[PDB]
Protein backbone atom coordinates (compact mmCIF):
# COMPACT_ATOMS: atom_id res chain seq x y z
CA UNK A 1 0.00 0.00 0.00
CA UNK A 2 3.73 1.86 -0.61
CA UNK A 3 2.63 5.42 1.13
CA UNK A 4 2.15 8.70 0.54
CA UNK A 5 2.84 11.05 3.57
CA UNK A 6 5.68 13.11 2.61
CA UNK A 7 8.19 10.67 0.29
CA UNK A 8 7.45 12.10 -3.17
CA UNK A 9 6.84 15.87 -3.74
CA UNK A 10 4.55 18.49 -5.35
CA UNK A 11 6.98 21.40 -5.64
CA UNK A 12 8.33 20.84 -8.78
CA UNK A 13 12.00 19.44 -9.35
CA UNK A 14 14.42 18.44 -11.60
CA UNK A 15 15.76 14.49 -11.19
CA UNK A 16 18.86 14.84 -13.20
CA UNK A 17 21.31 18.14 -13.57
CA UNK A 18 24.26 17.86 -15.81
CA UNK A 19 26.60 20.47 -15.12
CA UNK A 20 29.03 22.41 -17.03
CA UNK A 21 32.70 23.05 -17.28
CA UNK A 22 34.86 26.11 -16.23
CA UNK A 23 38.42 25.08 -16.00
CA UNK A 24 38.41 23.58 -19.38
CA UNK A 25 42.15 23.42 -20.54
CA UNK A 26 43.99 21.25 -22.92
CA UNK A 27 47.92 19.70 -21.99
CA UNK A 28 50.54 17.27 -23.99
CA UNK A 29 48.93 14.74 -21.54
CA UNK A 30 46.75 15.97 -19.21
CA UNK A 31 43.18 17.79 -18.68
CA UNK A 32 41.50 19.19 -15.95
CA UNK A 33 37.70 20.22 -15.12
CA UNK A 34 36.48 21.98 -11.93
CA UNK A 35 32.16 22.05 -11.62
CA UNK A 36 30.12 24.32 -9.09
CA UNK A 37 27.83 21.85 -8.36
CA UNK A 38 24.80 23.92 -6.61
CA UNK A 39 22.28 21.74 -4.89
CA UNK A 40 19.82 23.57 -2.50
CA UNK A 41 18.47 24.18 1.06
CA UNK A 42 16.76 20.32 0.29
CA UNK A 43 16.61 17.83 -2.22
CA UNK A 44 20.30 15.69 -0.37
CA UNK A 45 22.44 14.28 -3.00
CA UNK A 46 23.37 10.53 -2.96
CA UNK A 47 26.75 11.30 -4.68
CA UNK A 48 26.51 7.57 -5.65
CA UNK A 49 24.73 7.92 -8.68
CA UNK B 1 4.79 -11.35 -3.95
CA UNK B 2 3.23 -12.96 -7.07
CA UNK B 3 2.65 -9.48 -9.19
CA UNK B 4 4.14 -8.50 -12.33
CA UNK B 5 6.04 -5.27 -10.20
CA UNK B 6 6.40 -4.17 -7.37
CA UNK C 1 33.87 8.03 -9.77
CA UNK C 2 35.61 5.12 -7.39
CA UNK C 3 37.66 7.25 -4.46
CA UNK C 4 36.40 6.11 -1.33
CA UNK C 5 35.61 9.13 0.78
CA UNK C 6 33.19 10.63 -1.93
CA UNK C 7 31.81 7.22 -3.60
CA UNK C 8 28.84 6.15 -1.44
CA UNK C 9 29.06 10.09 0.26
CA UNK C 10 25.79 11.47 1.39
CA UNK C 11 25.85 15.35 0.50
CA UNK C 12 23.89 17.57 2.41
CA UNK C 13 22.93 20.80 0.42
CA UNK C 14 24.97 23.84 -0.35
CA UNK C 15 27.00 24.87 -2.91
CA UNK C 16 29.93 22.79 -3.48
CA UNK C 17 33.40 23.40 -5.77
CA UNK C 18 34.64 19.65 -7.53
CA UNK C 19 37.81 19.66 -9.48
CA UNK C 20 39.37 16.80 -11.57
CA UNK C 21 42.48 15.83 -13.27
CA UNK C 22 41.66 13.89 -16.12
CA UNK C 23 44.42 12.17 -17.46
CA UNK C 24 44.83 12.31 -21.84
CA UNK C 25 47.65 9.77 -21.85
CA UNK C 26 46.90 7.17 -24.27
CA UNK C 27 49.15 4.48 -23.06
CA UNK C 28 47.04 3.80 -19.35
CA UNK C 29 43.67 5.05 -20.74
CA UNK C 30 44.02 2.53 -23.26
CA UNK C 31 44.77 -0.93 -23.14
CA UNK C 32 46.10 -3.63 -25.83
CA UNK C 33 45.80 -6.88 -26.73
CA UNK C 34 49.46 -8.26 -27.13
CA UNK C 35 51.32 -5.85 -25.31
CA UNK C 36 51.35 -3.10 -27.69
CA UNK C 37 53.33 -1.12 -26.57
CA UNK C 38 51.72 1.89 -27.71
CA UNK C 39 52.70 6.18 -27.47
CA UNK C 40 54.81 5.53 -30.46
CA UNK C 41 52.06 3.82 -33.05
CA UNK C 42 49.85 6.70 -33.28
CA UNK C 43 47.28 6.26 -31.03
CA UNK C 44 45.88 9.50 -29.22
CA UNK C 45 42.54 10.77 -27.68
CA UNK C 46 40.86 14.04 -27.95
CA UNK C 47 38.46 15.24 -25.41
CA UNK C 48 35.21 17.70 -26.78
CA UNK C 49 33.60 17.97 -23.42
CA UNK C 50 33.09 16.73 -20.25
CA UNK C 51 29.98 17.01 -18.31
CA UNK C 52 28.78 16.16 -15.02
CA UNK C 53 25.56 14.23 -14.02
CA UNK C 54 23.76 13.70 -10.68
CA UNK C 55 20.33 11.88 -9.53
CA UNK C 56 18.52 14.13 -6.34
CA UNK C 57 16.14 11.94 -4.60
CA UNK C 58 12.54 13.79 -4.74
CA UNK C 59 12.13 14.78 -1.16
CA UNK C 60 9.67 16.32 0.68
CA UNK C 61 11.19 19.82 1.92
CA UNK C 62 9.46 18.66 5.48
CA UNK C 63 11.53 15.24 5.84
CA UNK C 64 14.48 16.39 3.69
CA UNK C 65 14.66 19.17 6.52
CA UNK C 66 14.32 16.61 9.30
CA UNK C 67 17.24 14.28 7.22
CA UNK C 68 19.21 17.64 6.83
CA UNK C 69 19.03 18.77 10.20
CA UNK C 70 19.55 15.84 12.01
CA UNK C 71 22.90 14.50 9.37
CA UNK C 72 24.02 18.34 10.50
CA UNK C 73 25.13 16.75 13.92
CA UNK C 74 28.53 15.64 15.84
CA UNK C 75 27.19 12.02 15.81
CA UNK C 76 25.33 11.65 13.16
CA UNK C 77 28.36 11.17 10.62
CA UNK C 78 29.30 9.98 7.66
CA UNK C 79 32.66 7.27 7.66
CA UNK C 80 33.71 5.15 4.86
CA UNK C 81 36.46 2.43 4.53
CA UNK C 82 38.87 1.53 1.85
CA UNK C 83 37.85 -1.92 0.80
CA UNK C 84 41.33 -2.93 0.01
CA UNK C 85 42.47 -0.60 2.73
CA UNK C 86 46.47 -0.78 2.90
CA UNK C 87 49.27 0.66 1.82
CA UNK C 88 51.54 -0.30 -0.76
CA UNK C 89 55.49 -0.21 -0.40
CA UNK C 90 56.70 -1.13 -4.07
CA UNK C 91 60.21 -2.51 -3.52
CA UNK C 92 62.24 -3.38 -6.45
CA UNK C 93 63.95 -6.33 -7.20
CA UNK C 94 67.18 -5.52 -9.85
CA UNK C 95 67.60 -8.51 -12.37
CA UNK C 96 67.90 -12.35 -11.04
CA UNK C 97 68.02 -11.63 -7.39
CA UNK D 1 8.31 5.77 15.28
CA UNK D 2 8.38 6.98 11.58
CA UNK D 3 6.15 4.37 10.43
CA UNK D 4 4.85 6.84 7.32
CA UNK D 5 8.01 6.41 5.36
CA UNK D 6 8.19 2.35 5.25
CA UNK D 7 6.26 0.59 2.13
CA UNK D 8 4.25 -1.53 4.41
CA UNK D 9 2.89 -4.76 3.67
CA UNK D 10 -0.19 -4.54 4.44
CA UNK D 11 -0.85 -2.50 7.75
CA UNK D 12 2.31 -3.77 9.62
CA UNK D 13 5.15 -1.29 8.12
CA UNK D 14 8.16 -3.15 6.33
CA UNK D 15 10.93 -2.72 8.80
CA UNK D 16 13.91 -4.05 7.84
CA UNK D 17 16.58 -6.56 9.90
CA UNK D 18 19.31 -4.52 12.61
CA UNK D 19 22.51 -5.57 10.02
CA UNK D 20 20.98 -3.19 7.32
CA UNK D 21 22.35 -0.11 9.09
CA UNK D 22 26.30 -0.67 8.90
CA UNK D 23 28.92 -2.79 7.21
CA UNK D 24 31.82 -4.40 7.56
CA UNK D 25 32.95 -5.11 4.34
CA UNK D 26 37.07 -5.24 4.60
CA UNK D 27 39.66 -7.42 2.82
CA UNK D 28 39.20 -10.76 5.24
CA UNK D 29 36.40 -9.83 7.09
CA UNK E 1 20.15 39.53 -71.11
CA UNK E 2 21.54 40.35 -67.04
CA UNK E 3 18.39 40.46 -65.61
CA UNK E 4 19.20 40.94 -61.32
CA UNK E 5 19.15 38.58 -58.92
CA UNK E 6 15.72 38.78 -56.53
CA UNK E 7 16.52 41.05 -53.13
CA UNK E 8 16.33 39.62 -49.83
CA UNK E 9 17.01 40.81 -46.30
CA UNK E 10 18.88 38.83 -43.81
CA UNK E 11 17.90 40.33 -40.37
CA UNK E 12 17.67 39.53 -36.77
CA UNK E 13 13.80 37.98 -36.12
CA UNK E 14 11.77 40.98 -34.99
CA UNK E 15 11.63 41.76 -31.08
CA UNK E 16 14.80 39.17 -31.21
CA UNK E 17 11.83 36.15 -30.93
CA UNK E 18 12.96 32.31 -30.74
CA UNK E 19 16.42 33.38 -29.90
CA UNK E 20 15.88 32.23 -26.29
CA UNK E 21 14.34 28.47 -25.89
CA UNK E 22 11.03 29.11 -25.11
CA UNK E 23 7.77 26.26 -24.20
CA UNK E 24 10.35 23.69 -24.99
CA UNK E 25 10.59 22.66 -21.76
CA UNK E 26 13.46 20.83 -20.97
CA UNK E 27 15.87 24.11 -22.91
CA UNK E 28 13.96 26.34 -20.65
CA UNK E 29 15.86 28.33 -17.75
CA UNK E 30 14.97 29.47 -14.67
CA UNK E 31 15.35 32.33 -12.17
CA UNK E 32 16.22 30.35 -8.81
CA UNK E 33 17.97 31.45 -5.83
CA UNK E 34 20.92 31.21 -5.33
CA UNK E 35 20.80 28.83 -1.78
CA UNK E 36 17.57 27.22 -2.79
CA UNK E 37 18.38 26.04 -6.68
CA UNK E 38 13.97 25.97 -7.03
CA UNK E 39 12.47 26.36 -9.68
CA UNK E 40 10.78 29.66 -9.96
CA UNK E 41 9.67 29.50 -13.78
CA UNK E 42 8.58 26.01 -14.85
CA UNK E 43 7.54 25.21 -18.58
CA UNK E 44 4.41 24.04 -20.67
CA UNK E 45 4.52 22.59 -24.36
CA UNK E 46 1.91 25.16 -24.78
CA UNK E 47 1.14 28.60 -23.55
CA UNK E 48 2.79 30.36 -26.72
CA UNK F 1 40.05 4.97 -44.77
CA UNK F 2 38.06 7.40 -42.39
CA UNK F 3 34.94 6.58 -40.70
CA UNK F 4 31.81 7.65 -38.93
CA UNK F 5 30.22 5.32 -36.10
CA UNK F 6 26.55 3.99 -35.72
CA UNK F 7 24.83 3.22 -32.09
CA UNK F 8 21.89 1.08 -31.54
CA UNK F 9 20.56 -0.94 -28.65
CA UNK F 10 18.58 -4.43 -28.42
CA UNK F 11 15.95 -5.43 -25.94
CA UNK F 12 14.51 -8.26 -26.68
CA UNK F 13 12.07 -10.91 -24.48
CA UNK F 14 10.74 -7.52 -22.16
CA UNK F 15 8.57 -4.98 -22.51
CA UNK F 16 9.28 -1.39 -21.66
CA UNK F 17 8.11 -0.46 -18.39
CA UNK F 18 7.19 3.17 -16.81
CA UNK F 19 5.81 3.18 -12.99
CA UNK F 20 2.74 5.04 -12.27
CA UNK F 21 4.76 6.35 -9.24
CA UNK F 22 6.16 10.41 -8.92
CA UNK F 23 9.79 9.01 -8.07
CA UNK F 24 8.90 5.93 -10.47
CA UNK F 25 9.41 3.66 -7.81
CA UNK F 26 8.19 -0.15 -7.17
CA UNK F 27 7.84 0.31 -3.92
CA UNK F 28 4.54 -1.60 -3.69
CA UNK F 29 1.70 -2.22 -5.50
CA UNK F 30 -0.54 0.81 -4.66
CA UNK F 31 1.78 4.01 -5.42
CA UNK F 32 2.02 7.35 -3.90
CA UNK F 33 1.09 8.91 -7.22
CA UNK F 34 -1.88 6.64 -7.42
CA UNK F 35 -4.01 6.92 -4.22
CA UNK F 36 -3.38 10.73 -3.88
CA UNK F 37 -5.79 14.03 -3.25
CA UNK F 38 -6.13 14.54 -7.04
CA UNK F 39 -6.29 10.71 -9.27
CA UNK F 40 -8.69 9.36 -7.05
CA UNK F 41 -10.90 11.84 -7.08
CA UNK F 42 -11.13 13.24 -10.46
CA UNK F 43 -11.94 11.08 -13.92
CA UNK F 44 -9.00 12.09 -15.76
CA UNK F 45 -8.57 11.25 -20.00
CA UNK F 46 -5.79 10.63 -21.35
CA UNK F 47 -3.75 11.24 -25.03
CA UNK F 48 -0.36 9.04 -25.45
CA UNK F 49 1.53 10.31 -28.81
CA UNK G 1 61.42 -12.40 0.54
CA UNK G 2 62.77 -15.20 -1.81
CA UNK G 3 61.62 -15.67 -5.25
CA UNK G 4 61.91 -17.79 -8.06
CA UNK G 5 64.88 -16.39 -10.85
CA UNK G 6 63.28 -14.21 -13.31
CA UNK G 7 64.71 -12.50 -16.75
CA UNK G 8 63.48 -8.88 -16.87
CA UNK G 9 63.68 -6.42 -14.49
CA UNK G 10 60.63 -6.53 -11.46
CA UNK G 11 59.77 -5.28 -8.30
CA UNK G 12 57.71 -6.73 -5.19
CA UNK G 13 53.71 -5.30 -4.17
CA UNK G 14 54.11 -5.52 -0.43
CA UNK G 15 50.86 -4.40 0.73
CA UNK G 16 50.61 -3.91 4.51
CA UNK G 17 46.76 -4.46 4.91
CA UNK G 18 46.17 -1.49 7.45
CA UNK G 19 42.97 0.57 8.74
CA UNK G 20 41.35 3.34 6.75
CA UNK G 21 38.15 5.48 7.90
CA UNK G 22 37.35 8.75 6.48
CA UNK G 23 34.95 10.50 8.94
CA UNK G 24 33.33 13.07 7.51
CA UNK G 25 30.33 15.90 8.47
CA UNK G 26 29.11 19.40 6.99
CA UNK G 27 28.43 21.36 10.30
CA UNK G 28 27.26 24.65 8.47
CA UNK G 29 24.99 24.77 5.66
CA UNK G 30 27.56 24.57 2.52
CA UNK G 31 31.01 23.77 4.24
CA UNK G 32 31.93 20.32 4.68
CA UNK G 33 35.05 18.76 6.61
CA UNK G 34 37.02 15.36 6.67
CA UNK G 35 38.64 14.03 9.56
CA UNK G 36 40.90 11.01 8.56
CA UNK G 37 43.87 8.50 8.76
CA UNK G 38 45.01 5.26 8.52
CA UNK G 39 46.03 4.17 12.09
CA UNK G 40 49.43 1.90 11.75
CA UNK G 41 50.77 4.30 9.09
CA UNK G 42 49.59 7.64 9.62
CA UNK G 43 50.67 11.21 8.58
CA UNK G 44 51.82 12.85 11.79
CA UNK H 1 22.87 79.67 17.18
CA UNK H 2 21.45 76.50 16.44
CA UNK H 3 23.80 74.83 15.01
CA UNK H 4 27.23 76.06 14.16
CA UNK H 5 30.12 75.19 17.29
CA UNK H 6 30.72 78.61 19.21
CA UNK H 7 34.20 79.33 18.27
CA UNK H 8 36.23 82.22 18.01
CA UNK H 9 38.69 81.69 14.69
CA UNK H 10 35.79 81.66 11.71
CA UNK H 11 37.50 79.56 9.32
CA UNK H 12 40.08 77.99 11.57
CA UNK H 13 43.38 76.45 9.45
CA UNK H 14 43.33 73.31 12.20
CA UNK H 15 40.24 71.63 13.82
CA UNK H 16 40.53 69.93 17.06
CA UNK H 17 39.84 66.19 17.56
CA UNK H 18 36.55 66.49 19.66
CA UNK H 19 34.74 69.14 17.73
CA UNK H 20 34.97 67.01 14.19
CA UNK H 21 32.85 63.70 14.02
CA UNK H 22 34.25 60.53 14.46
CA UNK H 23 33.41 56.87 13.26
CA UNK H 24 32.58 54.86 16.16
CA UNK H 25 31.44 51.30 14.72
CA UNK H 26 30.43 48.19 17.14
CA UNK H 27 33.48 45.94 17.90
CA UNK H 28 34.03 43.33 15.41
CA UNK H 29 32.78 40.23 16.59
CA UNK H 30 35.06 37.53 15.04
CA UNK H 31 34.05 34.16 15.03
CA UNK H 32 37.13 31.81 15.51
CA UNK H 33 36.60 28.59 13.66
CA UNK H 34 39.14 26.00 15.76
CA UNK H 35 40.51 26.47 18.83
CA UNK H 36 43.79 24.81 18.13
CA UNK H 37 44.65 24.01 21.62
CA UNK H 38 43.14 20.46 21.27
CA UNK H 39 43.17 20.18 17.34
CA UNK H 40 47.31 19.84 17.05
CA UNK H 41 46.96 17.35 19.53
CA UNK H 42 44.91 15.35 16.77
CA UNK H 43 46.90 15.48 14.07
CA UNK H 44 50.10 14.35 16.01
CA UNK H 45 47.60 11.81 17.21
CA UNK H 46 48.05 10.83 13.30
CA UNK H 47 44.94 11.94 11.73
CA UNK H 48 45.29 14.66 8.92
CA UNK H 49 42.46 16.82 8.09
CA UNK H 50 40.52 18.29 5.55
CA UNK H 51 37.39 19.89 4.78
CA UNK H 52 36.00 23.11 6.00
CA UNK H 53 29.04 22.00 17.03
CA UNK H 54 31.57 23.64 14.81
CA UNK H 55 33.97 20.78 14.43
CA UNK H 56 33.04 17.28 15.53
CA UNK H 57 36.36 16.11 17.56
CA UNK H 58 36.43 19.13 19.74
CA UNK H 59 33.58 20.29 21.71
CA UNK H 60 34.56 23.74 22.36
CA UNK H 61 34.50 26.97 19.99
CA UNK H 62 35.86 30.42 21.65
CA UNK H 63 34.92 33.62 19.66
CA UNK H 64 37.14 37.01 20.41
CA UNK I 1 82.84 25.35 -0.56
CA UNK I 2 83.30 24.40 -3.93
CA UNK I 3 80.14 22.78 -5.44
CA UNK I 4 78.80 23.00 -9.21
CA UNK I 5 76.67 19.91 -9.27
CA UNK I 6 74.00 21.16 -7.93
CA UNK I 7 72.17 20.83 -11.28
CA UNK I 8 72.40 17.28 -11.67
CA UNK I 9 69.19 16.37 -9.14
CA UNK I 10 65.86 14.79 -10.39
CA UNK I 11 63.31 14.05 -8.08
CA UNK I 12 63.38 14.38 -4.31
CA UNK I 13 61.52 12.76 -1.67
CA UNK I 14 60.99 12.54 2.26
CA UNK I 15 59.41 9.94 3.90
CA UNK I 16 59.29 9.45 7.52
CA UNK I 17 58.48 6.14 8.27
CA UNK I 18 58.68 5.03 5.28
CA UNK I 19 54.65 6.46 5.20
CA UNK I 20 54.12 9.78 5.07
CA UNK I 21 55.83 12.46 2.55
CA UNK I 22 57.42 15.04 4.74
CA UNK I 23 55.56 18.10 3.93
CA UNK I 24 52.43 15.84 3.07
CA UNK I 25 48.68 17.80 3.94
CA UNK I 26 49.00 18.90 0.04
CA UNK I 27 51.26 21.81 0.60
CA UNK I 28 52.58 22.46 -2.71
CA UNK I 29 52.72 22.44 -6.23
CA UNK I 30 53.38 18.39 -6.21
CA UNK I 31 53.60 17.37 -2.54
CA UNK I 32 54.93 13.66 -2.28
CA UNK I 33 58.38 15.18 -4.00
CA UNK I 34 60.38 17.87 -4.30
CA UNK I 35 60.65 18.49 -8.12
CA UNK I 36 63.84 20.06 -8.36
CA UNK I 37 63.93 19.76 -12.41
CA UNK I 38 61.10 18.47 -14.39
CA UNK I 39 62.68 18.01 -17.78
CA UNK I 40 59.04 18.22 -19.91
CA UNK I 41 56.85 21.42 -19.73
CA UNK I 42 53.63 19.61 -17.79
CA UNK I 43 50.84 22.11 -17.05
CA UNK I 44 53.78 24.89 -16.78
CA UNK I 45 55.82 24.70 -13.77
CA UNK I 46 59.36 26.39 -15.08
CA UNK I 47 61.26 29.16 -13.79
CA UNK I 48 63.13 31.91 -15.28
CA UNK I 49 62.80 30.46 -18.45
CA UNK J 1 62.17 30.62 18.90
CA UNK J 2 60.48 31.11 15.75
CA UNK J 3 57.03 30.90 17.57
CA UNK J 4 54.34 27.96 17.12
CA UNK J 5 50.42 28.98 18.47
CA UNK J 6 48.43 30.16 15.31
CA UNK J 7 51.63 30.84 12.46
CA UNK J 8 51.58 27.91 10.38
CA UNK J 9 48.56 25.46 9.39
CA UNK J 10 47.53 22.31 10.08
CA UNK J 11 44.55 21.48 8.07
CA UNK J 12 45.31 20.63 4.40
CA UNK J 13 45.52 24.24 2.96
CA UNK J 14 47.49 23.87 -0.78
CA UNK J 15 50.53 26.53 -1.01
CA UNK J 16 50.49 27.54 -4.48
CA UNK J 17 47.45 26.48 -6.83
CA UNK J 18 47.32 27.55 -10.76
CA UNK J 19 44.38 29.41 -11.59
CA UNK J 20 42.36 28.98 -14.89
CA UNK J 21 40.97 30.88 -17.84
CA UNK J 22 37.17 30.32 -18.52
CA UNK J 23 36.45 31.59 -21.90
CA UNK J 24 39.56 33.02 -23.84
CA UNK J 25 38.19 35.06 -26.80
CA UNK J 26 40.65 35.70 -29.66
CA UNK J 27 40.86 38.91 -32.11
CA UNK J 28 43.68 39.21 -34.71
CA UNK J 29 45.50 41.56 -32.54
CA UNK J 30 44.38 41.21 -29.05
CA UNK J 31 44.05 38.35 -26.85
CA UNK J 32 41.56 38.48 -23.92
CA UNK J 33 41.76 36.48 -21.09
CA UNK J 34 38.93 35.56 -18.60
CA UNK J 35 39.58 34.45 -14.86
CA UNK J 36 37.67 33.00 -11.75
CA UNK J 37 40.67 33.30 -9.08
CA UNK J 38 38.65 32.82 -5.84
CA UNK J 39 39.53 32.32 -2.22
CA UNK J 40 37.68 31.22 0.77
CA UNK J 41 37.38 32.44 4.82
CA UNK J 42 41.07 32.25 4.91
CA UNK J 43 44.58 32.12 2.77
CA UNK J 44 44.16 35.86 2.59
CA UNK J 45 45.94 36.16 -0.55
CA UNK J 46 49.06 38.94 -0.89
CA UNK J 47 48.45 39.68 -4.89
CA UNK J 48 51.54 40.93 -5.04
CA UNK J 49 52.84 37.43 -6.04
Amino acid sequence: VAPTHDVTTDRSQRLTLRFVPVDREDTAYSYKVRFTLAVGDNRVLDMAS
Amino acid sequence: AGMYGG
Amino acid sequence: QKFFAIKNLLLLPGSYTYEWNFRKDVNMILQSSLGNDLRVDGASVRFDSINLYANFFPMAHNTASTLEAMLRNDTNDQSFNDYLCAANMLYPIPSNA
Amino acid sequence: NFASLAPRHGSRPFMGTWNEIGTSQLNGG
Amino acid sequence: QAAPNRPNYIGFRDNFIGLMYYNSTGNMGVLAGQASQLNAVVDLQDRN
Amino acid sequence: VPSLTQKKFLCDRTMWRIPFSSNFMSMGALTDLGQNMLYANSAHALDMT
Amino acid sequence: FEVDPMDEPTLLYVLFEVFDVVRIHQPHRGVIEAVYLRTPFSAG
Amino acid sequence: ALTSTPRSQLNPPNWPAVQVYQENPAPTTVLLPRDAEAEVQMTNSGAQLAGGGRSSFTPRQAYL
Amino acid sequence: GTFYLNHTFKKVSIMFDSSVSWPGNDRLLTPNEFEIKRTVDGEGYNVAQ
